[PDB]
């Protein structure tokens, strides 16, 4: 279980919420996005 | 009949037809024109729109930084086209629907004016149903009627 | 003002394995009788299957409360599907179930 | 090689497990031997690797458990957890 | 048991029915709902014979039902008491005629 | 995979044995009350009564299931249009979708999204959702007609064991979620206040 | 005793025959449950009663 | 058990042990005796819960 | 039990994909009257269509599992009397060798 | 039972009291399509069950692994190999008769001596 979880599943949870986007108007507007990549474990 | 240990050394002891050439139709129309599959549930033999009626018209029918739910664009674009396709006269009626099960991997064999074919995939599929042919509906009286 | 070119064009739609599906994103029909056979282009030779000889109330249209330029191609004469050469396909099928991730 | 299969509870519903391989798989006396059933049935699909393996970790240590009143086995499995001994070599 | 009527096999069987709840559905097999054009004459043949027996303006529905003999013959009874019971249950409006 | 919804659709065979009103209501999530299922068949897009039964009683010759289906069918007489049913369902649960043009579209939201988090959570497969529902009510009549035993829920095949892997996962799933929300908060204020 | 063990086996075996006949009788729709219990209900009674009798 | 064909009401299948503690039980028999033995434990646990409470 | 092991769960995608390529008639196009004797196919309790010759299908599957084409932890059950074929790849099932 | 349906409308047909011709019609409550009644029967309840007792028999039932086997003959087929099972109606009141499956003429005979 633990090895399977560490190897495969742990990457999944990162994937489903990797990105969150933020936008604010101007006076053309601008928008900000933060995204997650591969997971690395020491 | 008891346990054993000394069997190991035994292992050491054991040791006509119509060829129609094809070609993908050019892509500029594919940008402008999207092709889909039409289907009916009339149970009719053909149910051709030729016999349906004339005319025919088929068409669909200060805040700060904020956490917004996400969605893949094609679904998001598909989220926006929620208007049902409707063909009418100005009296028989037809309304389509999305199936999303077999619009993915299909390329059709258009047997064109020439014997050869242009092979065309399907962008979408739609399920048009004959509706209101008997033309009865009680959307408002139903709530009262259910008490009898 | 929907356009109807013929609405009687025959089409033989086919379900294909992804390996066949992805490769098309020519043909040589050697119809034999009901021993339907198909000569693929070069690599294997996979025949056609009589998925359903007659298929009704299904039609092909194209589109270009606002309508668009809608044209109708025709009807599915016979729903078909590829008959997967096959040993390599079976080998490919076994190979297909042996992928992985990073 | 596909000589031994993996089976869960649901899969057990639709199989026919023979108890001991040579006891039953081939077709066809000391009274002190325990009386067993025969292999009248033929359409088997699996045979138990060894019936004694249905026990757990604590239970397995019981000598001749099939010669005991079953709740006694439970008691031994309980105490066996608090048996003074040597738990690790370090 | 009754003091004098003790150790009497048959006498006990008399009482056995007397208290035992006997639902009509416990003997019925099936119920048939028919349309009969004549209140007197019935399309089915088995119905016509009994009619003149109790004979010699009514709804054209027909209700017929079937019961098991042995289930009846466990708590043995007669349909004659059944019918008047049914009659006296609601009224003599529900014209009921039963097989013997 | 994904938020591990705890949506537990239920089917209720209303009406006791013998006594009338042997109609069957379901319970879609996020809905005020229970709903007769024949609406859902229309709601998912099965208008005629014959199609509804064909989605449940897979055998034509068998009729007792159809017999028990008869009352619930007539309970759906009041609706003959999917949208009418759909819009009506939108009324039936948390109707705060004040715009009626958005109130009826709320019904399609629940069925697509909140209804059966398994077989799909995209759009279009509404027919497939019906069949599973139609299959589900096929089982219920069978048990109600005593051709199958009551489902033993102590059977081990119906059990699953969650080891350290999944136990960490779901526990980690939430912990990671709270991390993101906090990162949004800091991300909001800097955009809010042009800070570093 | 060897004899006693053998006699035991006869006792167990004779019980099976009692069971076997009753089993088939049920399969021939012959067994008649007395008033107040089902056929299977009655069928189990004789079965269990035989085995307990046999052991005792 | 998966070791039996369906519809086997014979005593060795429905849970009658014919062997004796002197010469051990067969698995199918042995496993059954576990359930029968267990049922007492649960009951004895319950009686400690119930009888103790009632007596109070 | 000493032989017991717990399924870690796999991706069901290959099977379902493989199923379609071996005559599983898709459910969206299923017409029960037109195929009265169909065999419903489930995957982790998720109906994905019907079939018409399950016996051909079944032993074909097990061979793949025994070939190692299908991961051996994947449980699959053919229930003849119910006209139903089930497949499981869930994580957390309890399985033993045989 | 065995109730036809509408056409171009396809809905279940309620009965309609045809008194003038003194018969029974069947109406589609969706569209006014109406046709007669095919049988004088209207409704049967059938409190006791005698249908579905023989469920599961197909071309492949006898190829089941776990069913117990037997050796009696199939009467018409005169073949003395068969497979069998218990009554498929899982109801307590049901008797414990047996049903057998031929493999030669696939004739499905019960084990009853009372009424064949
Ligand atoms: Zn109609
Ligand atoms: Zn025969």
């Amino acid at each position: 279980s633990f090895n399977q979880f560490v190897d495969y599943t742990l990457q999944d949870i990162i994937c489903e919420d990797s990105t969150l986007i933020l936008e604010q108007l101007a006076q053309i507007s601008r928008k900000y996005e933060i995204s997650f990549g591969k997971i690395y474990v020491t | 009949f008891i346990k054993r240990d000394r069997m190991r050394r035994n292992f050491l002891r054991m040791r006509e037809y119509n060829e129609f050439p094809l070609r993908a139709i050019p892509k500029e129309d594919l940008e402008n024109m999207r092709t889909h599959l039409l289907k009916f549930q009339s149970k009719k033999k053909i149910n051709p729109v030729t016999d349906f009626h004339l005319p025919v018209r088929l068409h669909r029918k200060r805040k700060t930084r904020q956490l917004k739910v996400l969605d893949e664009n094609a679904k998001k674009l598909r989220f926006e086209e929620f208007y049902p396709w409707v063909m009418e006269d100005f009296y028989n009626t037809w309304v389509g629907s999305y199936e999303a099960g077999n619009s993915d991997s299909y390329v059709l064999l258009s047997v064109e004016d020439d014997g050869s074919f242009t092979m065309i995939p399907a962008d979408k599929v739609y399920k048009f149903t004959a509706r209101n042919k008997y033309a009865t509906l009680t959307i408002d009286e139903a709530e009262k009627r259910m008490d009898k | 003002d929907l356009d109807l070119e013929r609405s009687n064009r025959q089409v033989w739609l086919v379900r294909l394995p992804m390996f066949l599906a992805e490769k098309w994103r020519l043909g040589k029909i050697r119809i034999n009788k009901s021993k339907i056979t198909l000569l693929l282009n070069e690599p294997h030779e996979y025949d056609l299957e009589l998925t359903k000889k007659v298929v009704e109330n299904e039609y092909v249209f194209t589109e270009q409360t606002i309508p668009k330029k809608t044209a109708i191609v025709g009807t599915v004469c016979h729903e078909c599907q590829v008959m997967p050469y096959h040993k390599i396909v079976e080998q490919r099928r076994n190979i297909v179930k042996l992928n992985n991730k990073e | 090689e596909g000589l031994v299969e993996y089976i869960d509870a649901e899969e057990e519903e639709s199989i026919l497990i023979a108890m001991q391989p040579e006891d039953l798989e081939p077709a066809e006396v000391d009274p002190a031997k325990r009386i067993r059933v025969s292999h009248h049935a033929t359409t088997f699909t699996h045979c138990e690797i060894h019936p004694s393996m249905i026990l757990g970790v604590a239970a397995s240590i019981i000598p001749f458990p099939d010669h005991n009143q079953s709740p006694r086995n439970t008691y031994q499995s309980a105490m066996g957890k608090q048996a003074m001994g040597v738990f690790l070599t370090n | 048991l009754e003091p004098g009527h003790a150790a009497d096999q048959e006498q006990a069987k008399l009482i056995r029915s007397a208290i035992e709840h006997t639902t009509l559905k416990s003997v019925t097999i099936a119920s048939e709902i028919y349309y009969d054009p004549d209140p007197r004459s019935t399309v089915i043949p088995e119905d016509e014979e009994i009619i003149q027996l109790h004979f010699s303006q009514q709804s054209p529905w027909l209700l017929r039902l079937e019961l098991d003999r042995a289930a009846m013959n466990d708590k043995d009874l007669t349909m004659g008491q059944v019918g008047e019971r049914i009659k006296q249950t609601f009224k003599n409006d529900l014209f009921v005629i039963w097989s013997e | 995979k994904g938020s591990r919804f705890i949506s537990t659709l239920q089917v209720k065979l209303y009406g006791r044995e013998g006594s009338s009103a042997r109609t069957i209501k379901a319970t879609l999530p996020y809905i005020k009350q229970d709903i007769p299922i024949v609406i859902i068949f229309r709601a998912l897009g099965i208008i005629p009564d014959g199609e509804i039964l064909e989605h449940i009683c897979y055998d034509v010759n068998d009729w007792q299931m159809l017999e028990m289906l008869k009352p619930c069918v007539e309970d759906g007489f009041v609706i003959q249009d999917r949208e009418t049913a759909l819009d009506f369902i939108g009324r039936r649960g948390t109707a705060l979708g004040i715009k009626k043009e958005k109130r009826i579209q709320y019904a399609k939201d629940i069925l697509q999204k909140e209804f059966l988090p398994h077989i799909t959570q995209l759009e279009g497969f509404e027919s497939r959702k019906a069949f599973f529902l139609g299959y589900m009510i096929n089982r219920l009549l069978l048990c109600a007609l005593d051709r199958k035993d009551q489902d033993d829920r102590d059977h081990f095949g119906k059990k699953r064991l969650d080891l350290a892997g999944p136990l960490l996962a779901q526990l980690f799933k939430t912990l990671f979620k709270k991390l993101t929300k906090d990162i949004f908060r800091y991300m909001q204020r800097t955009v809010e206040e042009a800070h570093d | 005793d060897g004899p006693t063990m053998r006699e035991i086996t006869e006792t167990i075996a004779e019980a099976k025959k009692k069971v076997l006949d009753v089993t088939k009788e049920a399969q021939a729709n012959l067994l008649t449950a007395k008033h107040g219990m089902t056929l299977r209900e009655s069928f189990e009674d004789n079965v269990v009663r035989f085995l307990n009798e046999a052991r005792d | 058990l998966p070791h039996f064909s369906k519809d086997d009401y014979s005593p060795e299948s429905k849970g009658f042990v014919e062997n004796s503690y002197l010469r051990g039980l067969t698995p199918q028999e042995f496993f059954f005796h576990a359930m029968g033995g267990r049922e007492g434990l649960i009951d004895t646990a319950v009686k400690t819960a119930e009888t103790g409470y009632i007596q109070r | 039990s000493l032989m017991s092991c717990i399924s870690v769960g796999t991706d069901p995608m290959p099977i379902i994909t493989f199923l379609s390529e071996w005559g599983m008639e898709p459910l969206e196009d299923y017409v029960p009257h037109q195929s009265p004797d169909a065999t419903r196919v489930f995957v982790n309790g998720v109906w994905h269509g019907v079939h018409r010759n399950p016996a051909r299908l079944m032993e074909t599957l097990r061979t793949l599992r025994r070939k190692g084409d299908i991961n051996p932890e994947v449980s699959m059950i053919r229930d003849i009397r119910e006209k139903e074929l089930k497949i499981f790849t869930d994580a957390g099932r309890v399985y033993r060798p045989l | 039972t065995t109730f036809r349906f509408c056409r171009d409308c396809n809905n279940m047909l309620y009965p309609r009291e045809d008194k003038e011709n003194n018969r029974l019609l069947f109406e589609c409550r969706t569209c006014s399509y109406v046709e007669e009644a095919g049988s004088p029967l209207v409704y049967r309840h059938e409190l006791i069950t005698n249908i579905g007792e023989t469920a599961g028999v197909v071309q492949d039932i006898g190829s089941d692994p776990t069913l117990p086997r037997s050796d009696r003959e199939c009467p018409k087929c005169h073949s003395r190999e068969n497979v069998f099972f218990q009554s498929q109606q899982r109801r307590k009141d049901t008797s414990m008769v047996l049903f057998f499956v031929c493999l030669s003429c696939s004739h499905i005979f019960t084990s009853d001596q009372k009424n064949k």
